[PDB]
């Protein structure tokens, strides 16, 4: 009934959040997270992002900034609030404030 | 009282009052404007300049409507008679600078300053509509400015003067630099009027440095040029040389700040209104204090010299910053 | 179209004046609602940015703690990725209210199903426990961020709707009613003028009859 | 009190001559017997109906909204029999009372009365239904010469400041009371709560009086100060510190 | 038929009708009112409390208008003779309570209820304005209530009765509690009027608990107190003890609900209308059903006992919730 | 020229003119109207289907008003004589199809088209009010369409024709499909009118997918079926076969668009007005260019073939889209 948490990110970041307590294998045996290994390309990454976005129990979604950039043309289509996407930093690449999907709505943030 | 030849004289030595209240005969109220303008014409014929101020042409028009109703004439637009517009036209037409009749070559004039009372600010009623279609200046006092303590309460947006063109011949001879100065001041005020809407949506800091210059110079002008403490000796009367010098200094500040920001927006050492305010606080204070020069204690020459000095110091500060 | 199509009359004038006052009252109420929503929206923008800044360091600390964990415990990432089972942390959709708008916010909630218990039994131990603890910190921070962002988007849409309604009231409804009131006043003046002319004609004819009586 | 009564079933011509008897007696008592007279003319709307009847009897074609064209001059002949005069201690003060038909302020009677007189005191239906007495809505009411009526040596030093502050706080209170239904009480700031408390206590203690409770202007000002002590000094922004320091305490 | 001394008697033993169909002559239509009022005065002079029902003063004013038009007089607004107000006043003012002439001391009265029928419900109709200038009571119509089929259709916000000051002495002696109940009912209804504008213009979400109580108890008063289907056996006539008891119970309910929410504000167990309604929905239903008590077959004492029982139940329910 | 017996003849041979321009004597406008209707009745008696165009009956009404004023008659509304309605009725009543007098059984007609020039462009004018009480067809024109150049400026919402029933006997055997085509066209335009207010106050974002198609096909009908530039070779005359074919193409587009949207609104691969607009730019432009067809340069056969070809293209593209 309640919402889950979903993650897309490096193996290290996913390990960290899993140790935090986010992971679960659903009745279909499909995890709520994905590690972005070099074998995983842009098309599959965005397929998983879209899956998280559609599925109603996902709730809060975490994505690193570089992966979000690689996913951007789906983050622009994402225009409903509840599936809350959070673009977060990583040891792989830093976070920056500019060009965040949600922050697009802010015009007074100089 | 007034000062003539260094002595204080009552203005009733040069003023005549056609004064009557609301219970005086209706024919008196309707004839009040004509009697006033005929006295003014008589004094104009002697080569004098006669300012005729009708306090309520709306109340004269109501007296006219009352007389029309008593005569049982057909009611025209919104109840006023069939001839309100023609009467207002033939009345305001009697103003003007004239080569007077008679042998001694003379020039006089009658200047009509006829006030009008729009219900709650509604300029649509026939008296106000005809008045604003027949007059050539509208000074547009404003109770909101009065409450904000902006004295005079001239709104400086609804106000207008169609005599600007006729006065080019005079300004280009005696105050040569005043016309572009006035144009720039009006532009600055309009620009702040525009920026006030943006600042509501996105706040003040969102503005470009040019728009910050506009906002702050416009604040300077409104607070220390248009606003005027008439009760105080120093600027109860502002000679036009003083006014043009004030506006010259302020618009020179505008030009210099605009130049400094525009020529350095592309550099690493980009200048900003904040830097300008911090560096030239002294010059801003002196510009704001320019009001305090008193023609009766400072001579015309001294006032001009002081304003030129302020210009030079502003130049030096901007030059050292740039 | 310009006018409301109510037929002129003094009753019509009263109705239209009441409707104009009603439209203006609604305009002011919705405008204050918009101002309240925009104030809250700007506050949430500021808080969103501050929480983003705080993430910019808490997540760095989390990554460095993970680095410490790997230095001692070895590479446990595969063990963690495999032993998933059921989520220890879950979220409940909680309600927040601004004006009349509803803002979704998230409760951070614990199930206690820590499958990664014992994963540091022989080596990882305190370093891996500290990693878990720091990522719990990060998860609290990020759930607060998601609450803020969900509220932010919902408020954005509600603010746009309210501004559109206010603009509609002050650019269509109010001008329409003002035009109708002006037309009503004009037509009532016409009624009075017609009646005046009829009565003037009647008085003229009565005078003529009186003269003819002599 | 010299009381003239023209009952609704007394002749309308007698209604016409009632205010002129009243004001002739007022002129006698004020400008000859040298005493300050207050003339209270009740139902100038009824007087205007009598004027309409007499005009129609003369067979004159109606004017605006049926009333005679010269109603401005007639109302002015009644009203303007007022004011102080040169060298005579007496004076005449007038309080015409108008029943605005349909509540239309643009109706000729109230409109010409607004042109001829020097203010207005509104009586409000909303307050009346709420059972506040006297239901004098202070926001649209105005007294153009209040600035001469009040002041040092006339009522008291703080009268103008207390009046302006009470009006400003009342306006803000009404604004906040409107906002309260939009945002709800739990979302208001503490300043809004202070303004709402002031609004309540203003309509309950200052406006609401009771028909037989006579308040000297000093007592009205003391009540005004009791109300303005709801706020701390810093939010009494329309009262000079010179007055706050002297009157605010206690 | 009506009960007197335990015997049913026709009202035509104490009634008289002056019939005037619309097609009868205009002069008779004009004299109908004067005949009726003269008969009422005659029966007043004997010591009886005559009531009189003028069935269309609007059509009486029509008769005056037509007669004036035929006489060729100048009309006032909307074509009515200028003396319409004088005629309506000379008619109405014949009402009142009197000490009759003649030596055997007695006091009759005449109570005039005058129907007005303005076009389109025009509150500015000249006959209506003239009537309002005279009448002490005005039971205005509300077309919104009429179209909702809420009867009576009295517009309790613009209807008025100036007799309340005079009736306070009677109430203080016979129905002591009624005056504050009346005051609070009017307050509640005005509060609902103010709140409904926001409820419809914005929404119900932001309302406070006292606002919910005001809205709901005001709906109770509007539906179950100010609504009276006059064709029903129990509510063709509502004795004043029944009226005051009903309103007393409803107003006491309002007071105790407000007391609950005020007591539990800023406290852990905050009470709300959402808890009051559910905790004591039976109380609300019985308050709604108070109207159904029938004086004809339920005694005065029985109805008073029922209403006292509702008061007891209300106090018990509130004390248990608290 | 019109072709008769394969020979071209100028229509002046069958047109007659009666001219009383605005500045020629006023009293003669009435004579002009009556002479025109009498000539029409003469040629109706011959067995011809005459048509009379009264270029403005408001001018004749103003002539009656001026003569009435010179006579000092009591006026009806806005100064017109009380008998204006009777004059207009007796003039319009001479219009019916008739079985002419005399022995050779003949049938003729006198159609009347009386333009009305309401002062101020409002149809509350007494002349237009009477004329609409008299006439059976009302082609109300809109200044706001004339300004945009949406000519003919007929306002399709208020205009009406009370002959649409008497004519179905003819339509359902000469132009069978046209009756349902017209019914659906009027339904489309009324639906778009209903949507206009919601869209103006809420914006297009809330519209359903079928509502978008209603709006867009209504725009297509307005721009490319209703408006007709009378001063061009292709649209100076628009035969009824061309009109019914055009409306059939547009209504058929409406039907297929709604079918496509409704049959896929429940699918995941929803068809939307945007997809239709992007896919069918050529088809929409062909529906917009249908008007340009020239009935004389392009024969009836070519025009009908082209409209059928466009229908085939639309069906092909819909099948290839869904």
């Amino acid at each position: 009934r309640g919402k889950l948490i979903a993650v897309i990110g490096d193996e290290d970041t996913v390990t960290g959040f899993l140790l935090g307590g986010i992971g679960e294998l659903n009745k279909n045996r499909h995890p709520n997270f994905l590690v972005v290994e070099k074998d995983t390309t842009i098309n599959e990454i965005e397929d998983t992002f879209r899956q998280f976005l559609n599925r109603d129990d996902i709730g809060i979604i975490l994505i690193n900034q570089y992966i979000a950039e690689m996913v951007r043309h789906a983050l622009d289509a994402h225009q409903r609030s509840i599936p809350a996407v959070l673009e977060i930093p990583s040891k792989e690449h830093p976070y920056d404030a500019a060009k965040d999907s949600i922050l697009r709505r802010a015009k007074g943030m100089f | 009282t007034m000062e003539v030849d260094g002595k204080v004289e009552s203005i009733m030595k040069r003023t005549a009052l056609v004064a009557n209240t609301s219970n005086m005969p209706v024919a008196a109220r309707e004839a009040s404007i004509y009697t006033g303008i005929t006295l003014s014409e008589y004094f104009r014929d002697m080569g004098y300049h006669v300012s005729m101020m009708a306090d309520s042409t709306s109340r004269w028009a109501e007296a006219l409507r009352e007389i029309s109703g008593r005569l049982a004439e057909m009611p025209a637009d919104s109840g006023y008679p069939a001839y309100l517009g023609a009467r207002l036209a033939s009345f305001y037409e009697r103003a003007g600078r004239v080569k007077c009749l008679g042998n001694p070559e003379r020039e006089g004039s009658v200047s009509i300053v006829g006030a009008v009372s729009p219900p709650g600010g509604d300029f649509s009623d026939p008296v106000t509509s005809a008045t604003l279609g027949i007059v050539q200046v509208f000074w547009g006092l404003d109770k909101k400015l009065a409450q904000r303590k902006h004295f005079p309460s001239v709104n400086w947006l609804i106000s207008y003067s169609k005599y600007m063109r006729a006065l080019d011949e005079y300004y280009d001879k005696h105050f040569t630099e005043f016309v572009p100065l006035r144009t720039k001041a009006k532009e600055i005020l309009q620009e702040e009027e525009d920026l006030a809407e943006i600042v509501q949506l996105v706040g003040k800091a969102s503005l470009a440095e040019t728009d910050k210059i506009t906002l702050e110079v416009a604040k300077l002008i409104k607070d220390d040029f248009l606003q005027q403490n008439g009760y105080t000796p120093y600027d109860r009367f502002c000679p036009f040389y003083k006014t043009v010098g004030m506006l010259s200094n302020m618009i020179s500040f505008y030009d210099m700040a605009r130049r400094a920001v525009e020529t350095t927006a592309q550099s690493d050492n980009k200048i900003t209104w904040s830097i300008i305010r911090e560096h030239m606080g002294e010059i801003l204070y002196k510009l704001s204090s320019m009001k305090f020069k008193d023609p009766v204690k400072d001579g015309e020459a001294k006032i001009k010299a002081d304003y030129a000095q302020l210009l030079e110091d502003m130049q030096n500060a901007f030059r050292s910053l740039e | 179209k310009d006018r409301i199509e109510i037929f002129p009359s003094r009753m019509a004038q009263t109705i239209m004046k009441a409707r104009l006052k009603g439209a203006q009252t609604g305009r002011n109420l919705l405008k204050k609602k918009s101002d309240a929503l925009t104030l809250r929206f700007r506050q949430i923008l500021k808080k969103i940015i501050e929480t983003k800044m705080l993430m910019g360091e808490v997540m760095r600390e989390a990554a460095f703690s993970l680095a410490e964990a790997k230095f001692t415990a070895g590479d446990f990432s595969t063990t963690v990725i495999q032993n998933v089972n059921k989520a220890q942390v879950k979220i409940r959709a909680k309600k927040d209210n601004v004006a009349g708008v509803t803002l979704p916010v998230f409760e951070h909630y614990h199930e206690g199903t820590d499958s990664y218990e014992l994963t540091g039994l022989a080596r990882g131990g305190e370093q891996l426990a500290k990693l878990k603890r720091n990522y719990a910190k990060a998860v609290e921070l990020l759930v607060e961020l998601a609450s803020l962002q969900t509220s932010f988007v919902t408020l954005d849409e509600a603010i746009k709707i309210t501004n559109r309604r206010v603009n509609a009231i002050e650019h269509v409804i109010i001008p329409r009613i003002e035009r109708t009131l002006a037309y009503i006043i004009t037509e009532l003046d016409e009624r009075e003028r017609e009646e005046f002319y009829r009565l003037k004609k009647i008085q003229e004819k009565k005078k003529i009859i009186k003269e003819k009586s002599e | 009190v010299c009381l003239f009564l023209n009952l609704a079933n007394d002749p309308t011509i007698e209604r016409i001559i009632t205010p002129r008897l009243a004001l002739t007696t007022a002129e006698f008592l004020a400008y000859q017997c040298e005493k300050h007279v207050l003339v209270i003319l009740t139902d100038m709307s009824s007087y205007a109906e009598a004027l309409r009847e007499v005009s129609a009897a003369r067979e004159e074609v109606p004017g605006r909204r049926g009333f005679p064209g010269y109603m401005y001059t007639d109302l002015a002949t009644i009203y303007e029999r007022a004011g102080r005069v040169e060298g005579r201690n007496g004076s005449i003060t007038q309080i015409p009372i108008l029943t605005m038909p349909n509540d239309d302020i643009t109706h000729p009677i109230p409109d010409l009365t607004g042109y001829i007189t020097e203010g207005q005191i509104y009586v409000d239906r909303q307050l009346h239904n709420r059972q506040i007495y006297p239901p004098i809505n202070v926001l649209p009411s105005l007294s153009r010469l209040m600035k001469s009526a009040i002041g040092e040596g006339m009522t008291r030093k703080d009268h103008a400041d207390v009046s302006n502050q009470l009006y400003a706080c009342y306006a803000i209170g009404k604004d906040v009371q409107a906002m309260k239904a939009v945002v709800g009480e739990e979302a208001l700031t503490s300043d809004d709560l202070l303004y709402l408390e002031f609004l309540q206590k203003f309509e309950k203690n200052f406006i609401t009086q009771g028909p037989y409770e006579n308040r000297t202007v000093y007592e009205t000002l003391d009540i005004g100060w009791q109300l303005l002590r709801i706020f701390p000094k810093e939010m009494l922004k329309r009262i000079p510190q010179s007055t706050l320091s002297e009157f605010y305490p206690r």
